[PDB]
DNA sequence: TTCATACGCCTCTCTGCTTATCGGTAG
């Protein structure tokens, strides 16, 4: 159980989001999701309610 | 024990001084 | 400009133009070596490389030359030539299986 | 003209620096003392034959030892005449009127025999150079400091001497200052 | 191998295992290389106040720490620099040592780096103002107080990784070594 | 005790363990960036002494 | 790697899981119905 | 009928000498702050202990993973032990969980 | 001794009952111990599991 | 004289520290 919660609490990967070489962060989405934010955060991007819940509901999931 | 290498280099007007550090030590 | 002028390098430097230089001269040329390509690591790194100069005297090395100085002798020995250290003696966590002295372990608990 | 007033201008950069040596290790000298325009210093120092020996080269130092507060204890450095010596090192004063210091320059053409009888007297020491024309731009050497209560230092940190960084007798730096064990 | 003992002291210098000292500081300023990408982040930091506000909560951390002491010791020191910042390196002389010296960082507030105290100063003077200044500095040394290297760090280990493994890619081809 | 393949460089400076596995990555967006794809074989293979409360 | 996390318990389960006067074995040779012992001869 | 008690006086010798090298109440010049590496640490003690049939003071909590029952009891500070963070000289500075913030 | 899980106090539970077995009772606290009566002191852990063993001054 | 089997012999990279000659001076 320590080497449990030292996974779990110093050695976790979101406790790891920036490298001490500089500082900076070198966690994050790289190819496919950059062109999907590309599109979809332009100006000529509109979703009818229907495809704006189902977006919000996939993406989010609550009951998780 | 200690650094006192070149306190001794001239004593024989030379063991007597070491005699006074250890004590001292623990003083 | 001949008041500034500096081949500036552990060549020289360090005999005479200073000893706790070597905290200026040693980070100076390392970031000066990541600078061509702009890697950039932090100044913190460059300053913690001190056992190089303030572990001893003057211009230590990482390699045998500078751990004969080490206290423990169980880190030479997994370093390179482990027989002549051996013969001298007549990371030990990890040889004798103690706890580590580092994260968890430098500390203790109880109660 | 010739390599007769680069000789004098070595001198007085090397008198100049020696003077900021004692005024840093806390022998007060005055700051127009250390100054010492070159004009000024070849017209105090003018021989009639136009020669090193500049008709008064008679150089002499001694300390004020005003930190006294700090330090309880402080002797005095004798550095007289100290402009040629000799052509090259000569034994000739082993120890004078002073107790715990003593300053003694060369033209670093060292003799290995006057060398000798230096580890002697328990108070004295010798480390002098030809120039030394430090502290500079390129210097990136932080001003240092003799802590005569490192005590506090010790007990706050609950160390051992040894365990700190070690700078060595033969540091240029270390030998501006009588730094000890 | 020849850093695998060095670390971080409970005092905020840099021990082995054997104790022997590398150096009393991190780098003069002991401020984690992780959390430190927004301390000069000053206009980020004063957005979302609030928010930092809630995050770095200062309700409980007024029972275990002062401030007073240090605050006052910071601000003679930094009137002393600016007083004698303009004469050379080799005559100055040393007044009042700096704060991190003086007092434990991370527990006494206001215990910051010279360069944190001078690029503060040169942001605050700006105007344009919740947004009250006497309080803007305090969640800023708040957030410096919590940027420190925990006691039992790797350093050195660190140090060595983000010396090395960069390297490998650093150069391949085209005087100097 | 030798040069690079020495006792310390190969059983002491590092070893074989128990409760390991190794396989190749597939790449897989619908799981949670702290979590991990396990197949079921690993599952019935490593196990955990737990004791029981 | 795992030192430079600090995670201690992890880097002892990662490479794991005497003579008390001598300090560098023999030992445990029951005779008849005796429990096991020590009769180390550097002792 | 006593022997040689204190194991030839080796008991009372060096704990003269951990007294000494121990920072006392009141003198503790640490900073109060739970670092991660002894939350993380109390917090497998702690599960490890309730796993050996240990009783814990919270039963608000009704479900089986230890860790995170250790995790309920930091955030409720019902954890009955003490954090021993000495000195690199080998001076101790005792300090508690009661007494730590550990945010 | 085979520590119990729990002895950070003995006030009750038969916490010193069969104990010796794994008549005084000491506690070890390197820094200056609070007043000898307190039904509650300190107990040095394993590193790993949860126990304390090394000694302790009783006799009968 | 041989067969069976134990014995039976020899070409493309560089540091840091072994040590060299050699004389010069107070004794
Ligand atoms: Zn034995």
């Amino acid at each position: 159980e320590n080497a449990r919660a030292e996974a779990l609490n110093l050695a976790n990967t979101d406790s790891q989001y920036l490298t001490p070489t500089s500082g900076s962060p070198v966690r994050g989405l790289i190819q496919d999701h950059i062109s999907a934010g590309v599109w979809l955060t332009s100006k000529d991007s509109f979703f009818t309610r229907e495809q704006y819940q189902q977006y919000i509901y996939g993406c989010i999931r609550p009951e998780d | 024990l200690i650094d006192e290498s070149y306190k001794l280099d001239e004593i024989t007007l030379r063991s007597e001084y070491v005699d006074m550090a250890i004590a001292k030590a623990l003083s | 400009d001949v008041d500034g002028i500096t081949s500036n390098d552990v060549a020289a430097v360090l005999k005479t133009y200073g000893v706790e230089a070597a905290r200026n001269t040693i980070v100076n040329e390392i970031n000066n070596v990541f600078s061509r390509y702009a890697i950039s690591v932090s100044f913190r790194h460059l300053d913690l490389i001190a056992d190089m100069m303030t572990r001893q005297g003057t211009y230590l090395a990482f390699n045998r030359q500078g751990m004969e100085t080490s206290t423990s002798s169980f880190m030479k020995m997994s370093y390179e030539t482990t027989c002549q250290f051996l013969t001298k003696a007549v990371s030990a966590r990890i040889v004798v299986g103690k706890l580590n002295n580092v994260g968890t372990g430098s500390f203790d608990v109880l109660a | 003209d010739q390599e007769n007033e680069r000789n004098i201008s070595r001198l007085w950069r090397a008198f100049r620096t020696v003077k900021e040596m004692v005024k840093d290790r806390g022998y007060f000298i005055t700051q127009e003392e250390v100054e010492l325009p070159l004009e000024d210093f070849k017209a105090k120092y003018c021989d009639s034959m136009g020669r090193p020996q500049r008709k008064m080269m008679s150089f002499q130092a001694n300390p004020t030892e005003e930190s006294i507060s700090k330090f309880p204890d402080m002797g005095s450095l004798w550095v007289e005449f100290c402009d040629e010596p000799s052509v090259g090192v000569k034994v000739i004063h082993i120890q004078e009127k002073n107790f715990q210091t003593g300053i003694f320059v060369y033209q670093n053409n060292i003799t290995p025999s006057a060398m000798k009888l230096v580890p002697s007297i328990p108070p004295a020491t010798i480390e002098t150079f030809n120039e030394a024309a430090t502290h500079h731009e390129l210097v990136p050497k932080h001003i240092r400091l003799s802590s005569d209560e490192k005590r506090e230092l010790l007990k706050r940190y609950r160390l051992k001497e040894s365990q700190l960084p070690r700078i060595q007798r033969a540091d240029p730096v270390a030998l501006y200052l009588g730094l000890k064990r | 191998k020849q850093l695998e003992g060095v670390h971080v002291s409970y005092d905020n210098s840099i021990r082995d295992a054997d104790g022997t000292l590398v150096q009393f500081m991190y780098g003069g300023d002991a401020i984690d290389i992780t959390k430190e990408s927004h301390m000069t982040q000053f206009e980020f930091c004063l957005d979302n106040y609030y928010a930092l506000l809630k995050k770095y909560n200062p309700s409980a951390l007024i029972e275990h720490l002062d401030v007073e002491s240090a605050l006052k010791y910071s601000k003679k020191t930094l009137k002393y620099r600016k007083k004698h910042s303009k004469e050379p390196h080799y005559k100055q002389s040393v007044k009042y040592d700096p704060v991190l010296a003086k007092y434990n960082p991370a527990k006494y507030l206001g215990s910051v780096s010279e360069n944190f105290q001078d690029k503060l100063e040169s942001f605050l003077d700006k105007n344009s103002k919740g947004v009250n200044e006497k309080k803007f500095r305090a969640l800023m040394q708040l957030k410096y107080m919590r940027s420190l290297i925990n006691p039992g760090e790797a350093v050195g280990i660190i140090a060595s990784q983000s010396v090395g493994e960069p390297s490998t890619q650093m150069t391949l081809n085209t005087n100097v070594t | 005790l030798e040069k690079k393949e020495g006792l310390f460089r190969k059983h002491m400076m590092g070893k074989r363990v128990n409760y390991a596995a190794r396989s190749v990555i597939s790449p897989d967006p619908n799981i949670e960036t702290n979590e991990i794809g396990v197949p079921p074989v690993f599952a019935v293979k490593l196990t955990y002494p737990e004791p029981v409360t | 790697a795992l030192i430079g996390h600090g995670t201690s318990f992890l880097l002892q389960d990662r490479l794991l899981n005497v003579c008390r006067e001598c300090g560098s074995t023999q030992q445990s040779v029951p005779r008849i119905g005796s429990i096991s012992t020590v009769c180390c001869r550097r002792c | 009928g006593n022997g040689p008690e204190d194991f030839q006086q080796h008991e009372q010798i060096r704990r003269k000498t951990l007294k000494e090298k121990a920072i006392p109440k009141d003198q503790r010049a640490t900073t109060p702050y739970m670092t991660k590496y002894e939350r993380a640490r109390i917090l497998g003690t702690r599960a490890l202990q309730i796993s050996m049939n240990a009783p814990v003071f919270v039963d608000l909590e009704g479900e089986t993973d230890p860790l995170r029952i250790a995790m309920k009891e930091l955030a409720e500070k019902k954890i009955p032990l003490v954090i021993r963070r000495y000195l690199p000289d080998g001076s101790f500075e005792d300090w508690s969980v009661e007494e730590l913030i550990v945010d | 001794v085979s520590l119990a899980p729990m002895y950070l106090e003995n006030p009750l539970q038969g916490v010193m009952k069969q104990h010796l077995n794994p008549e005084g009772l000491k506690i070890l606290d390197a820094d200056p111990l609070s007043k000898e009566d307190t039904s509650e002191k300190l107990i040095k852990i394993t590193p790993d599991t949860p126990f304390g063993f090394t000694w302790c001054h009783v006799n009968l």
